[PDB]
């Protein structure tokens, strides 16, 4: 490319070289919002899969002739939760705590996890365990005893 | 805790050629062939480059460590249930360690067979800015052993450059240590009085 | 007398002023009184040059002359015990180099199992 | 101290006396030993540390640990700037100041700015990345102070606003202030008599700085047992 | 041999402490990092170090608030006061000694 | 004013120093055995700021400290690399040396002065003495001068050369370390002996020498072309403590790091003035007594004079049943014949 | 690989001393040398005496131990070199209008 | 401090032979070993009270709190 | 303007026989230090290239060369003047600089590696 | 997972089930359809030539051989030119104007204003000094 940017007379020396150093590093040529790289990992289970290292569903759904669009399972259940209803957001998260004790070889059992993400998806919102979370109870001793 | 002499001859003239192992590993990694000697004018320059950058040298430990870990499998397949000097219903260091008692098979290898490579967090042994790892070698050097690969067992003793190296996979072992102490100390008492 | 982009003086050895914002084909110094009445070098230019090795990407990683990046097959360890497997009876099984807890505890000198992806510890 | 292990008996100490502590009261106690920068070596560390301190700092840097010969510890940190303007750093007692370089280098040795200037350009006017970046830090000074052309001038305004921060007696002038601010803070390794030799090491703290803001000099690391004492 | 046992100038010694040598010298050079840099305070031209340290703070001076009262010229009113100073030019720690 | 400075540990200043942490510069010289009393003077801190970055970068073993600093001998727990010690060799400078006759030597050779020469850049080699910039050569010049002051310092030439002096010639490369021959005799460095082997003297290396120097160890390994230095004994390089291991390089080394922390926290001899002392705990071992497997430098620091310990006939059997986890089983009538008694 | 000396001289007459690049001084005087005098190298003096600038300038006094730099003359039919030696003035150049130092009170 | 009265593995009384080394070498003048055989030395499983003593309660007597000097 | 007493002027001077011609008379930049001694040689190996290893009363002498700046001052007739003899300033031509070096002597590694 | 409410998690994924009849370049074509491409990505050298008159800035570019970049990261020349003519300008002329702005304000700091200290963190200015010492067994 070449382009000569003329500028003016009161205008001082400016050093030039930087700012294209800037600017080229922040223009996107081709970027589907919220996505940054795809990658094809190892084939695992003789699942062929992808794995994308950003969350957009709605941009995924109009690639439908490489992607079956009824099988996609991301990490982000608050995404999840406002697609997919509730109930895909509560089998998210027995999968993504499972995703960290099976790493290390800990196999806590699926009636462990079941409670307790049936206590986080109960007002169809994802509810933490915090002082946010807890503001909805009723018995008010265990709200002052908690901090 | 002694075998017989026969696995030093098992390893010795691949552990010879073992710097020829590491300098294998320095030649698919530089993208030369034809195994060309260690004091390349212009294999240095090429892992004189490979030195600045962090990604890169980072691939060097990954194919070397993969490569010169097959070593240890041409030693342990072969001497430990076989050239040890007592057998097993009366070995009692592999009694203990061959039955869940206390220990496993690396700790029988260690002491008998060899240490092996001796890795930190995933790597090697670092660098100076120099291109040597300890002051005893040269730099840039190309070998399994100032990469920190440990010939010597603990039965017989280990040189003063291989022990500094393991001392290395002490001092960043133990501070994972001072490092976790009340990691999930708030979670368990998150989940009870929810959960309660 | 001027070197790169700077223009100077004769007596007094200062940086004069940038030959654009002056007046008509006349620049001076602030020290003594430069003589350029004439603005004999009232053209000017200079070179720049980036620094080519401040855009890294993975086509780089292949214009360069080593091995930048794995490829998917360039990672075959070799790290051969001969340990039983219980969840695919894989033999081989590698080895990793660390000692984690505090020095009343064992060799933390972890195992990988090689074929079903299963993970292990080396406790004591 | 010119003492026997047999006349240690004789005033009733261990024959292998130790030595080398204090009583404190009946506690035995001592001066740990700390490691700290090698003196006197100008470091080129990287920090991104140096982005709290504002907008348009970089992360590089050079930094010397000029310790008096009685000992006493003062460290001249010396910044890079995306503006081209390098800004000396130093402390004086609790707190931090910013000055421009050139200011410094115009008070150092009674230099014109084509003294300065050469003065840098050793050689090397090819490299662009030396003859450029050179520019801003000499072409914003002439437009910051045009009214401070010589070091008798220029030590008119440096020891004018440190003068009540440095609590001087007012029979110093603005210039004898300014003086002892060159005496008592930059690279006091020699203090007075070397107001030459002052100058030549900031020619080498900058061109060693040009020299890292391009990467031809790796950074390097304080911990590695090799910059510190 | 390759190397030897003591038993006998160990009881050479607890009995008969060394007159003119300090025995085992590898431990007064273990703590010479402490010894020494106390020693180096006191010790070292120009009068050691804190006879250097005192001549890197030597003037600490004001001025008074009467006017000379010359005749009425140039340095009788614009003019506080003269010059004092107070100095520090040798220091020495003297001994541990002991009196009432 | 001065003794609140050893009393409480407290740096207080209304003016400031140049450090930036005011507290834990004094502690207590501890007496429960001769070990942990000997290493507070061997012991040095790293700073005590960098317990707040947890990146272990400031807490990682480092080849640099090769001969300087101990690889074993550190607590665990929380200051775990914070608080190494240094080796049995590293001796440090304390006054500093002569420089009114080494610039006249460096303009005997081939170094061009400061003010005459007006060069820079890294193309060049700038030589420097305690933070004085005086001259300009090329690399090659540098790299014979490297060699050159070497053989002029260990013989007997001038008195103006000292023997502590750290000739830090840094070789030029690819976007590496800047390049430069950098001299330091002055207070407060870190100092080891080395045999130097042309012309075979004991020499003196600093830490910034020894990243670019090729030092062997034992005389069976030097090779050619590589080799300046070797080491006296490959012992020069641990701390005192952790050299009294008996068979240290047998034993896996997160056991001698542990051996330099419950060899400390034993009872053993405080001292022998304990008639004329006074302390809050006196911890004493009754019958001392030597060990027989033990080093040759056990006696030359004179570990006889405080034995820490005894010899008690072990047997290596699993007989009774009450031992396991790291749990032993005494012998009855050695402790009532006395054993290991202690007040 | 030779070239002779005609001779050797030492006598104050040249001065010989470095500069910055870019300095073309109007040439229409004279310059003084003066010289205090202690029977080894002499601290020497620039003079620099025209209308517009009235300077000066020093020789140095740390390494005059291994430096006499030279002035040397050619002839192409003797082929030698010789002598006019002169200890490097290390100088500097400013103008009359750069003296004006100002109030250092506030009054 | 003083030698032990009694071997504390085996048992025999060894109050008894801590005093024959200088005229081993001063009267006898030998070697260590032909020292070291001789006298009624017999058991390594109680010869160490020979090499192993330490005899600490000599540095101790300098220290009296009850006399002059 | 001699501030300090002890600065005496220069009254006799010696005459400085350059040319300068339009046979042809160049004005070097030949250099010399002081260490050896002045009117002792008149033996002088140098070249263009560094072909200059000298030794004159056992000393690693050597011409150490670099091409890659300073002033003539003559007198006119017998003040000192600090006249410039030039065409219109003067630049400067060979560097004929007498330097000292110094050398190990041979490194013997035959002898202290031990079997 | 557990606490904390991740609305905005750190490090997300997504796993994406290709289908069967896709082969491995039908899909390794598809993971270079995707992906963002920065134009850091495809370009070796800047050439930046500076001239005055009247201040004038030549600007050049050099891209890499059209049969890596358009095989490496899908994209045609063209697209490189709808880029460099809506996208890059703009920025780059904002990126002018702003910087402009820098020397038309203040040419410079005040000297003489002390600013808060330098190796201190504004949370107490310290670690600790009374635990951090103890060894494993205290």
């Amino acid at each position: 490319c070449e382009f000569k940017l003329e500028l003016a007379a009161d205008t001082e020396k400016l050093l030039m070289v930087n700012i294209v150093e800037e600017i080229c590093r922040k223009s996107i040529i081709r970027q589907i919002p919220h996505i940054d790289r795809c990658v094809h990992p190892e084939p695992e289970n003789g699942k062929r899969v992808l794995v994308t290292e950003g969350v957009n569903f709605q941009a995924m759904w109009d690639q439908e002739a490489f992607i079956d669009v009824d099988g996609i399972t991301s990490n982000d259940v608050a995404a999840v939760l406002k697609t997919y209803g509730v109930e895909a957001a509560r089998n998210t998260i027995v999968n993504e705590i499972n995703n960290v004790f099976s790493r290390y070889a800990i196999s806590v059992s699926f009636r462990h996890l079941d409670l307790i993400a049936d206590m986080m998806t109960r007002q169809g919102t994802y509810l933490a365990f915090n002082r946010q979370g807890m503001e909805t109870s009723t018995s008010s001793f265990m709200k002052m005893s908690y901090e | 805790l002694r075998l017989t002499a026969e696995g030093n001859k098992w390893r010795t003239d691949i552990l010879k050629t073992s710097v020829d192992t590491g300098r294998e590993a320095a030649a698919e990694v530089t993208n030369l062939d034809k195994d060309t000697p260690a004091d390349d004018p212009e294999l240095l320059k090429r892992l004189q480059e490979i030195l600045r950058d962090n990604n890169k040298s980072g691939i060097l430990d990954a194919v070397t460590s993969s490569k010169v870990n097959a070593i240890t499998s041409q030693v342990v397949s072969k001497c430990v249930p076989d050239g040890t000097m007592k057998k097993f219903p009366c070995n009692s260091m592999q009694a203990m360690a061959l039955s869940g008692a206390k220990g496993s098979n690396v700790n029988v290898s260690q002491i008998m067979c060899l240490l092996g490579q001796q890795a930190l967090e995933g790597r090697r042994v670092p660098v100076m800015v120099s291109g040597k790892t300890l002051p005893s070698f040269k730099p840039y050097e190309t070998d399994a052993m100032a990469g920190g690969y440990v010939k010597g067992r603990f039965y017989s003793g280990i040189k003063p450059q291989e022990y500094y190296f393991h001392c290395m996979a002490g001092r960043e072992g133990l501070i994972d240590t001072a490092v976790k102490t009340s990691r999930s100390g708030y979670l368990q008492r998150c989940l009870t009085k929810q959960l309660e | 007398s001027v070197v790169g982009s700077l223009i100077f003086c004769l007596d007094c050895g200062d940086l004069l002023e940038n030959p654009n914002a002056v007046l008509g084909s006349n620049v001076e110094c602030s020290q003594c009184k430069a003589i350029y009445p004439k603005s004999q070098f009232s053209n000017l230019k200079v070179v720049t040059t980036t620094a080519d090795d401040a855009f890294p990407s993975s086509l780089r990683a292949k214009k360069s002359v080593v091995k930048t990046s794995l490829k998917k097959n360039e990672l075959k360890d070799g790290a051969t015990i001969k340990e039983k497997c219980p969840q695919c009876g894989n033999e081989e099984m590698n080895y990793h180099t660390l000692q984690l807890r505090s020095a009343d505890e064992g060799a933390t000198v972890f195992y990988t199992c090689t074929s079903c992806g299963y993970k292990f510890r080396t406790n004591n | 101290n010119k003492m026997s292990p047999y006349e240690l008996v004789q005033h009733k100490e261990e024959s292998d006396e130790i030595g080398g502590y204090f009583i404190v009261n009946g506690i035995e106690k001592l001066i740990r030993m700390l490691i700290v920068q090698r003196r006197n070596h100008p470091m080129a560390i990287i920090r991104p540390s140096f982005a709290n301190r504002g907008a348009s700092y970089s992360h590089y840097g050079i930094q010397i640990r000029s310790v008096r010969p009685d000992q006493t510890s003062q460290t001249n940190v010396l910044h890079y700037l995306n503006d081209g303007q390098v800004t000396f750093r130093f402390s004086w007692r609790k707190n931090e100041y910013l000055v421009p370089v050139v200011m410094i280098l115009k008070a150092l040795c009674h230099t014109s700015d084509r003294e300065i200037f050469d003065g840098i350009i050793g050689n090397d006017v090819k490299d662009s990345f030396l003859t450029d970046r050179l520019e801003l830090l000499l072409r914003g000074f002439k437009k910051r102070y045009p009214h401070l052309q010589n070091r008798t001038q220029v030590l008119q305004y440096l020891g004018d606003k440190f003068r009540v921060v440095f609590q001087a007696s007012p029979d110093q002038s603005d210039l004898e202030v300014g003086q002892e601010v060159l005496d008592r803070i930059v690279l006091v390794h020699l203090g007075k008599d070397g107001s030459q030799d002052k100058f030549r090491m900031l020619l080498f703290m900058i061109r060693k700085l040009y020299s890292l803001v391009a990467g031809e000099c790796s950074p390097d690391n304080p911990d590695a047992t090799q910059h510190q004492e | 041999r390759t190397a030897d046992f003591r038993t006998l100038e160990r009881e050479s010694r607890f009995i008969n402490p060394p007159k003119d040598k300090s025995a085992f010298p590898l431990l007064q050079e273990a703590v010479q990092p402490h010894i020494g840099s106390f020693n180096a305070l006191t010790e070292g031209p120009d009068g050691g170090l804190l006879n250097l340290g005192v001549k890197d703070i030597g003037e600490k001076v004001i001025f008074d608030g009467k006017p000379l009262n010359s005749e009425d010229e140039i340095s009788n009113s614009g003019y506080l006061g003269n010059k004092l100073s107070v100095s520090v030019e040798q220091v020495s720690i003297a001994k541990p000694m002991s009196n009432d | 004013k001065m003794q609140y400075f050893l009393s409480t540990g407290n740096l207080v200043s209304q003016s400031g120093l140049d450090l930036q942490q005011v507290s834990g510069y004094t502690v207590v010289a501890e007496k429960i055995n001769f070990y942990r009393f000997i290493s507070h003077f061997r012991m040095v801190h790293r700073g005590s700021f960098f317990a707040q970055l947890k990146t272990t970068t400031v807490r990682k073993l480092l080849p640099e400290s090769w001969g300087f600093l101990c690889p074993v001998h550190t607590p665990d727990g929380s200051p775990c690399g914070l608080l190494n010690h240094f080796a049995h060799k590293c001796r440090i400078s304390t006054q500093q040396s002569d420089v009114s006759r080494i610039p006249s030597i460096l303009y005997s050779l081939g170094v061009a002065p400061a003010s005459h020469t007006f060069a820079a850049g890294p193309s060049l080699c700038c030589v420097q003495i305690d933070g004085k910039i005086i001259g300009w050569v090329s690399h090659e010049q540098g790299k014979i001068i490297a060699d050159t002051l070497r053989y002029w310092k260990v013989e007997g030439k001038t008195p103006g050369l000292p023997i502590d002096l750290e000739i830090g010639y840094v070789p030029p490369s690819t976007r590496g370390q800047y390049p430069g021959l950098y001299l330091f005799g002055g207070h407060s460095r870190m100092l080891r002996p080395v045999r130097y082997l042309p012309l075979d003297k004991e020499d003196i290396v600093g830490p910034f020498e020894q990243v670019y120097m090729n030092i062997a160890v034992t005389p069976q390994e030097i090779q050619n072309n590589v080799h300046t230095h070797v080491e006296f004994t490959p012992t020069n390089i641990l701390s005192i403590l952790a050299n009294l291991t008996p068979f240290s390089d047998f034993n896996q080394s997160p056991r001698n790091m542990y051996q330099c922390q419950m060899g400390k926290q034993t009872m053993g001899t405080p001292g022998v003035a304990l008639c004329h002392r006074s302390d809050n705990k006196l911890y004493r071992l009754q019958t001392g007594q030597t060990p027989i497997v033990k080093a040759n430098l056990y006696d030359d620091y004179g570990m006889d004079n405080f034995p820490n310990g005894f010899n008690a006939v072990v047997a290596v059997i699993s007989y009774t049943g009450y031992d396991m986890d790291d749990a032993m089983i005494i012998n009855k009538s050695a402790d009532e014949r006395g054993f290991g008694y202690g007040t | 690989s030779e070239i002779e000396i005609e001779s050797v001289q030492d006598q104050p007459s040249v001065a010989v001393g470095s500069f910055f690049k870019g300095f073309r001084a109007p040439s229409d005087t004279t310059f003084d040398l003066y010289k205090k005098k202690k029977s080894e190298k002499d601290e020497f003096v620039l003079h620099g005496e025209n209308e517009r600038l009235e300077y000066e300038g020093y020789t140095d006094s740390s390494s005059q131990a291994s430096n006499q730099y030279v002035v040397g003359l050619f002839n192409p039919e003797k082929k030698s070199i010789q002598l006019y030696k002169a200890p490097v003035l290390v100088s500097k150049v400013v103008s009359k209008s750069s003296k004006n130092l100002r109030g250092p009170k506030i009054k | 401090m003083i030698v032990p009265v009694r071997c504390f593995s085996c048992g025999k009384v060894v109050g008894d032979k801590w005093e024959s080394y200088l005229n081993l070498l001063q009267e006898d003048e030998l070697d260590e070993g032909t020292a070291l055989s001789r006298l009624g030395l017999k058991r390594y499983c109680c010869r160490r009270m020979i090499l192993t003593h330490v005899d600490l309660i000599e540095k101790f007597l300098r220290y009296n709190p009850l006399e002059k000097r | 303007f001699s501030i300090p007493d002890g600065f005496k002027k220069c009254k006799h001077l010696k005459n400085f026989p350059l040319n300068g011609d339009n046979k042809q008379q160049q004005v070097w930049l030949i250099k010399f230090p002081s260490n050896v001694d002045i009117s002792k040689l008149k033996s002088l190996p140098v070249d263009f290239e560094s072909s200059t290893t000298m030794t004159i009363d056992k000393h690693d002498y050597k011409i150490m060369d670099d091409t890659d700046n300073m002033t003539l001052l003559v007198p006119s007739e017998s003040k000192e003047s600090l006249k410039i003899a030039s065409t219109a300033p003067l630049q400067f031509d060979k560097v004929f600089s007498v330097s000292e070096t110094a050398k190990i002597p041979a490194i013997d590694y035959s002898k202290v590696r031990v079997p | 997972i557990v606490m904390t409410a991740s609305a905005a998690i750190k490090t997300p994924q997504m796993t994406l089930p290709i289908w069967n009849d896709v082969s491995d370049e039908q899909a390794d074509t598809f993971c270079k359809s995707i992906s963002k491409v920065l134009l850091s990505e495809v370009i070796d050298k800047v050439i930046v030539t500076e001239t005055t008159g009247a201040r004038s800035y030549v600007i050049h570019m050099r891209f890499f051989d059209n049969n890596e970049y358009s095989e490496e990261y899908d994209v045609s020349k063209e697209e490189l030119q709808n880029v460099i003519s809506n996208q890059f300008i703009h920025l780059l002329e904002a990126a002018i104007v702003k910087e402009i702005k820098k020397q038309k304000r203040t040419t410079g700091p005040d000297i003489g204003v002390a600013v808060p200290r330098l190796q201190t963190d504004v949370a107490n200015s310290s670690s600790n000094s009374k635990r951090l010492e103890e060894d494993n067994d205290e």
